[PDB]
RNA sequence: AGAACUGGCGCUGCGGGAUGAACCGAACGCCGGGUUAAGGCGCCCGAUGCCGACGCUCAUCAGACCCCAGAAAAGGUGUU
RNA sequence: UAGCCCUGAAAAUGGAUGGCGCUGGAGCGUCGGGCCCAUACCCGGCCGUCGCCGGCGUCGAGAGUGGACGGGAGCGGCGGCCCGGAGCCCCGCGGACGCUACGCCGCGACGAGUAGGAGGGCCGCUGCGGUGAGCCUUGAAGCCUAGGGCGCGGGCCCGG
């Protein structure tokens, strides 16, 4: 909790991170996930052969959440264009380092 | 910065032989073509053994090859070894087996051919069986070297069996203390 | 306008200032040839700001632009006629230098041969009468 | 890599329903616009009919 | 808490999880003044854990909603009760303000405890707040504005410097 | 115990054709339930004053 | 002076703390655009040249930003 | 009772909120909105390294991730007097580059460093075996240079 910032993402936060900062690992590299042939070939075993079927198993946490999430490369996000508040104390305490439960969606729209 | 690794991350196998033998380089150009084009794992094992050292390619005696091909099923396959075939004096008769090696020795290749056998190289192995189909590939005893019985824990360690480096085997050469219960201790 | 190559790109170079040795301004026993300084307390090996930059592999020039002359050719120094005819099939990408050794009589014949084969020589007006 | 959410038909190479999701919402907020522009006029037209 | 900007009132109710020993716990109510609904449901567990044996892992909140005032356009008198910590000890304190809204008077208190007593926003607890009427006020800074036909001028007015030309030939009259 | 009550429950659904999913999960987030405050009101509590 | 756990310095530049081994941010191939971290925005000195909000304070020794580079008991019908 | 200010409160060259300086603040407390910048973060270019591969098909005829023939029966599409059958290149004789295989090409991630350890050097010096039908009194070596450049660098080539 001193080092992360987290909360519960809504439906176009989970959409804006896939369509803009979406990247996969087939064997071991980060490819830009341009085609539905890049999801179906590596992860069509699980019935989730396209892009919005990838996003359905990651918003509603489905039966195949583990393999769809581990397919996605971790989102290499930009630094926030508003600026952070104090970075070293909790979001309750005045800073921003912890659980903020839906304000995280206000932060993703500046990070992304 | 990203992580806190110790940087292994440079794989320390061999990608080509250190040998400058131009005949052995032609086998590599034969088989690293086959390894990337035939979808067989025979041609990946043969290709990585052509890379290997003279230590990691041990010889194979002619009596292990006929011991490891009198098994059930092996009667009409080929003996493959990336390495040399010396003969055993200890064996009395030789069957009519079909072999394939880099460098069979002179006495061993006289005894295979008297018994009706057939020696191959890796060139005419590739034209007969490109996939490696119908082959029994073998290896010699790579821990058969005298070097490996000096390797272990340490000779003074209890329950070691590790053969110390002595300049002459005999009485008075590393036998007194640390080797018997009278003179001090036994390890 | 004289003999033009194939396609010439724009030659960027990452630095055009010729890495000089440290403390070489201060001493005339120290030539400007770069040696990297392996001392313990020096501030150039330790890479402080505002001081002598030290070379590494990041300054390396583009692979399709390395060793290009500013005319867009790439030199290859010759000595006589017969190793100037080895360059007939590269006359639009590679150019010739007549070496510093070749005399002014032989230099006349290997510049008038490269006119026929349409090979550019970078020093055609050297050692003339 | 081009940007879906920024250009069309890179969405539609990845999500074909995103076009008919988009003209079904450009139509209805063009008719909700007409429903509110005519409401503001025809209310204050009868108000302009009085005075 | 930081108490950033204007504060905001919250009605936060909550109960502890149903045990084999007590089905249907009584589900208490509080009145939280907080900058947003994440600090409000945090400070709910700060005060409830001081009074009951409830804590956030063995409880849940069932509603956290912003309760706002029922007369934003009516000038009211707010006397509030505080429990700040000082450098030596801790003190109880009654303290009046005067504002259009409930939530802005307690904003005006944190701005005033920090000003007059150097009391940071974490070391201060709000006991209760209500609108009081005139003739029940004690504080004469609040009491002096209880004046039908109140009137005063604005002496010595000063504002808008460098927004006008930074160099002029004109000495600015202060009315 | 849960190699005993797993294998007797594995064949218990093999004879009945279901999808019991005998692999354990850790404590999930709580179900969307519906509390009742029947009749009465939520009791107001306030922080008490300080005394020694 | 001597130990425990973790990080760092030594081996390590960079932004900030005026100054600096170790503090605070952040670790570094060569560059362009963007955005921030810690810290700041009268002028040295980039940026408040906002018609910033509420109060407190007068010092003939005022105060002024982690480490951190100066103070205590006791007292004041000085003011809140 | 506790906020700020005051007394308590004295040291040796002249001096330090960093300085100038500031008192409707440039002080202290509580906060707001803008704004300023690091080698950090994101997007792009390039270099190198690591990893994972591609290409012997230069196959303008290879056409291939299931193909044969050839027999006994069938529908569509083709040229009819409701019966019917391979045409193998051609009016153009043509068709870029490439694969030092120890070379070329692709994709992705990474890059601090003392002591220390490895790899590459088409870095440099002196001599030997081979080799350039090398090079020169129409000027070698050496040395000089506000001359022209090349390489990340070691260094090098050229001009006078
Ligand atoms: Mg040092
Ligand atoms: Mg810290």
């Amino acid at each position: 909790e001193p080092y992360i910032a987290w909360g519960y993402p809504n439906l176009k936060s989970v959409n804006e991170l896939i369509y803009k900062r979406g990247y996969g690992k087939i064997n071991k590299k980060r490819i830009a996930l341009t085609d539905n042939a890049l999801i179906a070939r590596s992860l069509g075993k699980y019935g989730i052969i396209c892009m919005e079927d990838l996003i359905h198993e990651i918003y509603t946490v489905g039966k195949r959440f583990k393999e769809a999430n581990n397919f996605l490369w971790p989102f290499k996000l930009s630094s926030p264009r508003g600026g952070m508040k104090k970075k070293t104390t909790h979001f309750v305490e005045g800073g921003d380092a912890g659980n903020r439960e839906d304000q995280i969606n206000r932060l993703i729209r500046r990070m992304n | 910065g990203v992580d806190i690794r110790h940087n292994k991350d440079r794989k320390v196998r061999r990608k080509e032989p250190k040998s400058q033998d131009i005949y052995l380089r032609l086998l590599v150009k034969l088989y690293r073509f086959l390894a990337r084009r035939t979808n067989s794992t025979f041609n990946q094992v043969v290709l990585k053994r052509l890379f290997m050292s003279r230590t990691n390619r041990p010889p194979l005696s002619l009596s292990r090859m006929i011991r490891k091909m009198k098994l059930p099923g092996r009667e009409n396959k080929t003996a493959v070894v990336v390495g040399t075939i010396t003969d055993d004096v200890r064996v009395q008769e030789v069957p009519k087996l079909k072999v394939c090696a880099l460098r069979v020795t002179s006495r061993a290749r006289s005894r295979i051919l008297r018994a009706g056998g057939k020696i191959l190289t890796f060139d005419q192995l590739a034209l007969d069986s490109p996939k490696g189909c119908g082959t029994v590939l073998l290896s010699g005893p790579r821990k058969g070297r005298e070097v490996y019985r000096h390797f272990g824990k340490a000779p003074g360690t209890p329950h070691s069996h590790t053969k110390p480096y002595v300049r002459s085997k005999g009485r008075k050469f590393e036998r007194a203390r640390g080797r018997r219960a009278s003179r001090g201790y036994k390890n | 306008a004289a003999l033009r190559p194939l396609v010439k790109p724009k030659i960027v170079k990452k630095r055009t200032k010729k890495f000089i040795r440290h403390q070489s301004d201060r001493y005339v026993k120290i030539k400007r040839n770069w040696r990297k300084p392996r001392g313990i307390d020096n501030r150039v090996r330790r890479r402080f700001k505002g001081q002598i930059l030290m070379p590494n592999i990041g300054y390396g020039s583009n692979k399709k632009t390395k060793h290009m002359l500013p005319s867009g050719f790439r030199k290859f120094l010759v000595h006589n006629v017969k190793e100037l005819e080895v360059l007939l099939m590269c006359n639009k990408s590679y150019c010739a230098e007549i070496a510093h050794n070749v005399s002014s009589k032989n230099r006349k014949a290997i510049v008038e041969r490269a006119a026929q084969l349409a090979i550019r020589v970078t020093n055609p007006n050297a050692r003339l009468r | 890599k081009k940007n879906p959410l920024k250009n069309l038909r890179i969405m539609l190479k990845l999500n074909p329903y995103a076009k008919t999701m988009r003209r079904n919402t450009i139509l209805r907020q063009a008719r909700n616009h007409k429903l509110r522009v005519d409401k503001a006029a025809a209310a204050a037209a009868a108000l302009q009919a009085k005075s | 808490m930081k108490a950033s900007g204007t504060l905001r009132e919250y009605k936060v109710v909550g109960r502890c999880l149903p045990t084999p020993k007590c089905h249907t716990p009584p589900l208490y109510r509080m009145r939280i003044f907080a900058p947003n609904h994440v600090v409000a449901k945090s400070r709910f567990w700060y005060f409830v854990s001081q009074l009951k044996k409830m804590k956030k892992s063995s409880g849940e909140i069932v509603y956290c909603g912003q309760v706002f005032e029922k007369s934003p356009l009516r000038v009211k008198n707010f006397g509030i009760w505080l429990r700040y910590d000082s450098r030596s000890g801790t003190h109880n304190m009654y303290r009046e303000y005067r504002d259009l809204t409930t939530a802005g008077a307690v904003t005006q208190c944190y701005r005033d405890m920090g000003a007059r007593h150097r009391a940071r926003a974490h070391s201060i607890q709000i006991m209760k707040v209500e609108e009081i009427a005139a003739s029940k006020c004690r504080r004469p800074a609040v009491k002096q504005f209880h004046d039908s036909k109140i009137k005063f001028p604005l002496p010595h007015r000063v504002l808008r410097r460098q927004h006008k030309p930074r160099f002029t030939t004109k000495r600015p009259n202060t009315f | 115990k849960r190699v005993k009550e797993n294998d007797q429950k594995k064949k218990e659904a093999k004879e009945k054709g279901t999808w019991v999913q005998l692999k354990r999960q850790p404590a999930p987030p709580r179900e969307a339930h519906f509390v009742r405050t029947n009749g009465k009101e939520p009791e107001l509590l306030e922080p008490i004053p300080y005394e020694f």
